[PDB]
């Protein structure tokens, strides 16, 4: 039965790491993670991985 | 890229042209920061000097958001093997660094585990190139993409005639005639998830194009994350 990261990515944006038994999430260069620990925010514009809107 | 579709505006801006002394487009590369270029390194001996252009989606005009930037470094790794395209993967070093604008934007590395348990088991990624689009065809003037679906080792290896090492996986389609083809090679596979596309293989090679009961194999990169951080320092 999925637990943890196996369970929708451990509700994080980007990479899950199951550390004991409890999820910790982190985020590609150029990220940094949100104050509820799971979402990553772009530090600039061109942030990697995304199409560009302008 | 046979079959498939267009980029449009600003879908496909990690894609990269190397680009002979005749200014022709002759291999993929993958934008990976302002100053490095990820590459084929099968595509290293396809021409003498060479230069990267970035930005562009139609070669036959100059939408003005082109750039050409020369090359400093070639890190080709150590053991590519010409004879079976194994460790088919180069980084480059340019001279000066990109400028990041519309169309011009770099993929994400991803963490080596994750990738391997939640990239490389969705459904598909996303290879995109200027290269032939048939066998027997012409090099598009327009960047393409496809959506391929990732294939199981298994079936890989037995639908190949070459050996397929643990730094291959296979992507593609049995029957269907949409696949990568010449000219594409060492341009981006990339997987998207939730809104990010990280990049997961490099173009490497194919026994044809779209052939019935064949697939394209791509560089493994989760197989080179450690040897990529080590080239960009
Ligand atoms: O059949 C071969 C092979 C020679 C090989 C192969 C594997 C190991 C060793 N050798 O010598 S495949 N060709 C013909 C097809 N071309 S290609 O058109 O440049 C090409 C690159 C490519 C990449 C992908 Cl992912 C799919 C189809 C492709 N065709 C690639 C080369
Ligand atoms: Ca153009
Ligand atoms: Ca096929």
């Amino acid at each position: 039965t999925r637990k943890l990261c196996s369970l929708d990515n451990g509700d994080c944006d980007q990479f899950c790491h199951e550390e004991q038994n409890s999820v910790v999430c982190s985020c590609a260069r150029g990220y940094t993670l949100a104050d509820n620990g799971k979402a990553c925010i772009p530090t600039g514009p061109y942030p990697c991985g995304k199409q560009t809107l302008e | 890229i046979v079959g498939g579709q267009e980029c449009k505006d600003g879908e496909c801006p990690w894609q990269a042209l190397l680009i002979n002394e005749e200014n022709e487009g002759f291999c993929g590369g993958t934008i990976l920061s302002e100053f490095y270029i990820l590459t084929a390194a099968h595509c290293l001996y396809q021409a003498k000097r060479f230069k990267v252009r970035v930005g562009d989606r139609n070669t036959e005009q100059e939408e003005g958001g082109e750039a050409v930037h020369e090359v400093e470094v070639v890190i080709k790794h150590n053991r590519f093997t010409k004879e079976t395209y194994d460790f088919d993967i180069a980084v480059l070093r340019l001279k000066t660094p990109i400028t990041f604008r519309m169309n011009v934007a770099p993929a994400c590395l991803p963490e080596r585990d994750w990738a391997e348990s939640t990239l490389m088991t969705q459904k598909t990624g996303i290879v995109s190139g200027f290269g032939r689009t048939h066998e027997k065809g012409r090099q598009s003037t327009r960047l393409k993409m496809l959506e391929v679906p990732y294939v199981d080792r298994n079936s890989c290896k037995l639908s190949s005639s070459f050996i397929i090492t643990q730094n291959m996986f296979c992507a593609g389609y049995d029957t269907k005639q949409e696949d990568a083809c010449q000219g594409d090679s060492g341009g981006p596979h990339v997987t998207r998830f939730k809104d990010t596309y990280f990049v997961t293989g490099i173009v490497s090679w194919g026994e044809g194009c779209a052939r019935k009961g064949k697939y394209g194999i791509y560089t493994k990169v989760t197989a080179f994350l450690k040897w990529i951080d080590r080239s960009m320092k």
